RNA sequence: CGCGGGGUGGAGCAGCCUGGUAGCUCGUCGGGCUCAUAACCCGAAGGUCGUCGGUUCAAAUCCGGCCCCCGCAACCA
RNA sequence: AGGCAAGGAGGUAAAAAUGU
RNA sequence: GUGGGAGAGGGUGGUGGAAUUCCCGGAGUAGCGGUGAAAUGCGCAGAUACCGGGAGGAACGCCGAUGGCGAAGGCAGCCACCUGGUCCACCCGUGACGCUGAGGCGCGAAAGCGUGGGGAGCAAACCGGAUUAGAUACCCGGGUAGUCCACGCCCUAAACGAUGCGCGCUAGGUCUCUGGGUCUCCUGGGGGCCGAAGCUAACGCGUUAAGCGCGCCGCCUGGGGAGUACGGCCGCAAGGCUGAAACUCAAAGGAAUUGACGGGGGCCCGCACAAGCGGUGGAGCAUGUGGUUUAAUUCGAAGCAACGCGAAGAACCUUAC
């Protein structure tokens, strides 16, 4: 995501967009900068390797920061996990419940992921019974998305919330 | 290895020109044991350089060698839990070794067809003051200078 | 667009930041430069060559508005501290002498959490 | 560790609690407003703390030099 | 259907908004850390941006069709 | 200028969970 | 008693600058702040840094100590006052007036809570952001109770020398302060450190004893249950004091001693990393292994140290299937 600025192009005919959508056409350079600074903005190379290589009339510093702010946002919004066991009892499963109930809460993903070891004989059973019992606890706040699936020793449940 | 200081090696000086420097660039230039087929290359290149650049075939050399060397160069070190480019300065001998290095990869990374041929200009690039032993040489510098952030920690 | 010719320099010294202020024989600044002038945003912020490249960008603008006699004020110890005072001392720049001030209180009020357990 | 300039003996005989003389503690106190210790004083626990005391008069006064600044470095 | 917002790697999205650059998180695949697992680390496989076009030299993107889907509108009868 | 130190400094400052 | 002497002893009345933040004036500009790295955060209505003035509120750097005071909690700018205890010298006065202390009254950190004030910093709860598999946490930015003062409570504590106080006696040395002296060295009174005897489970203690005694009080009677339950009493409430049983187990505990380990400290080493060349990992195949499959894929080998291994010779034989 990261291209040459201002007198930077390495070329003597670049190509120039304008600020709003128009193809100006073919030109030179220090046409291009002169341009730039008539506007007080600077000189981007969006697609830097054909023939005419091409300078947007863009300001740089700005649109770099929208792009990082996007980088941003979208990772973290996020996607949130809670691993669980085969051999799962009463108060720590609640408690895993309530923890779910709070991230939902809170505005992300939820992950439930399963650790095995010991026989996989009733691993997918019991993995499912308690993951589908733990769902219909919460099918008021949450949702079901990739039903239960266990791949090799790789078990994992995604859920999604009611209202984000 | 926490003991010696442990030795620089001896070479026995040249058939052609009687100078160390000579030897320890051909024995460079030795990959897979034949310095009795490199040795040869490398008097090859030297005619070449003798009917090129109408200069002493040794002083080209010579030039060369002085040509490449670093005087800061960067190194690497975990401080902090992250790794961090450490530049300081470089022993003579070193120094030398590294260029030679340097120019024995620029020789490989010429266009040519024969290696005696890409070995001749790089030789004249070195002596000229241009080329790509020169450039690595150049980057090397570059790389300190600029990370000299950490020289603080001349180790 | 002003000029004094005779003046002061400061240098705020922190962990985080090695700030300098060129200023005035009154009391009133010239320019200042820091770490974050000249690139460097981030924990090699607080950093001696930092320091010392700020110090030297400081050193330059101060001469771009025709000053010529310079007194020092370390104000802390953040991490390039000398290295700053060194860099000065060499810039061609009429160095006069070198004072230390710190902020530090008499006992004062109990600080954060991480100058705690320091009492 | 402080060895060469025992800052009791040079300085002649004189009182410890004659606050408006301010070179003859100019002595005790140091480059910045901080008093010199025992291992540089050279005083008695009960004198060291009487010129202590005296000091902080002359503090509150003005005379002696509240806080400082460290010249050279 | 009436109007607006969009469909993107297997699922959710960053890019669309400035026309060149499609990435990441999780899922599958394998190895390695390891005493083993988790995490971890590193990659592999996996899209042409619903999609057909056009604009345009280059469309995800500007733009139009259509699918649609969603959100709404199914009001005064 | 050194002999050994006596002190004020900011670099060490990676995070690490169990048993087929 | 006289004669001194030290002291952050305690309260009351001030007031001294450094610092912080707030608010203006200036001048100045693009970041500052932060960190293992960053993000929130604040900053163009101009922040940060810098000088000028004030507004506040706290706490008092150095000296400062391993010191001093206090019964203990505790106590430090400095002055003033009122006032405690103390220690000595003189041995001058009194003439056993002492020592302890069940109860009781009194104090009693810090937090809490009541009432009012103050409110800078800090900062539970609380909101953020990161860290994280999860974070109600550590890291970072706010931020209210609260810290502060006043009255009134509370009254707990690693309230600890984990050592009750009183006296006597039992080798020294050494440093420390503090007084008196015929003041290079004595003598008293504290505070430490090293140790004669002796003790003690040892570690240790050792004229500041945990020695040797006596005096008098407090409590102990396995752990856990449990400082809980009940009651009683005190408290505006939190809770506190006072203090069990039923049951339940064969250990709960301390000291050291070996070793084991340590994301403990020093010193070393090894192709261990670095420096260096070149490979494996990618391609194909050769093997051996797992896995499957199969009538049988003989058996074993398991991280280094199983995996071109036993097999240094599987067409049959070998050869177990
Ligand atoms: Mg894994």
């Amino acid at each position: 995501k990261e291209y040459l600025t201002n007198e930077r192009i390495r070329a003597k005919q670049v190509r120039v967009v304008g600020p709003d959508g128009k193809q100006l056409g073919i030109m030179d350079t220090r046409e291009a900068l002169r341009l730039a600074q008539e506007m007080d903005l600077d000189l981007v190379l969006v697609g830097p390797n054909a023939d005419p290589p091409v300078a947007r009339i863009m300001d740089y510093s700005k649109w770099r920061y929208e792009q990082q702010m996007a980088e941003k946002e979208a990772r973290k919004t996020e996607v949130k996990s809670i691993k669980f066991r085969v051999k799962i009892d009463e108060h720590d499963y609640q408690t895993k419940l309530g923890h779910i109930k709070r991230f939902l809460q809170e505005g992300h993903k939820v992950k439930v992921t399963i650790m095995f070891r010991g026989r996989e004989v009733a691993h997918p059973e019991l993995g499912e019974r308690i993951l589908n019992r733990v769902t219909e606890d919460l099918k008021d706040l949450a949702v079901v998305e990739m039903k239960p699936e266990m791949l090799g020793r790789d078990m994992n449940m995604l859920l999604a919330p009611v209202k984000v | 290895a926490r003991r010696r200081r442990a030795e620089v090696r001896q070479l026995q000086p040249d058939l052609v020109y009687g100078d160390v420097l000579v030897t320890a660039f051909i024995n460079k230039i030795m990959r897979d044991g034949k310095k009795n087929l490199a040795a040869r290359i490398f008097y090859d290149a030297c005619k070449i350089i003798q009917e090129k650049t109408g200069q002493e075939p040794l002083k080209v050399f010579k030039q060369a060698v002085e040509n490449v060397k670093p005087r800061m160069e960067v190194r690497s070190r975990r401080v902090g839990g992250a790794n961090y480019q450490v530049p300081m300065e470089v022993s003579p001998r070193r120094q030398q070794s590294l260029a030679l290095r340097w120019l024995v990869q620029a020789a490989n990374q010429r266009p040519e067809r024969r290696a005696a041929v890409r070995i001749a200009h790089e030789l004249m690039d070195a002596a000229e003051g241009k080329g790509g032993a020169v450039k690595k040489k150049e980057d090397v510098e570059r790389m300190a200078e600029a990370n000299r952030a950490y020289a603080h920690y001349r180790w | 667009k002003r000029q004094v010719a005779s003046g002061r320099a400061y240098i705020h010294a922190s962990y985080n930041n090695t700030i300098v202020t060129i200023t005035d024989p009154d009391g009133n600044p010239i320019t200042w430069s820091s770490g974050g002038v000249i690139g460097y945003k981030g924990s090699r912020k607080g950093t001696p060559y930092a320091a010392q490249l700020a110090a030297l960008d400081a050193a330059k603008k101060a001469m771009a508005y025709g000053m010529q006699s310079v007194d020092v004020i370390v104000r802390g110890t953040g991490a390039g501290r000398e290295q700053a005072i060194r860099a000065l001392q060499a810039s061609g720049l009429q160095v006069k002498s070198i004072v230390d001030d710190t902020p530090v209180p008499h006992n004062g009020c109990r600080p954060k959490k991480k100058f705690r357990k320091a009492s | 560790p402080s060895r060469k300039a025992k800052v009791k003996a040079t300085l002649g005989e004189f009182d410890l609690r004659d606050y408006r003389n301010v070179e003859v503690l100019k002595r005790f106190l140091s480059e910045t407003g901080k008093i010199l210790p025992r291992r540089r004083t050279g005083l008695s626990a009960k004198e060291q703390r009487i010129l202590a005391k005296t000091i902080k008069r002359a503090r509150i006064l003005g005379l002696l030099p509240f806080t400082e600044k460290l010249v050279r470095k």
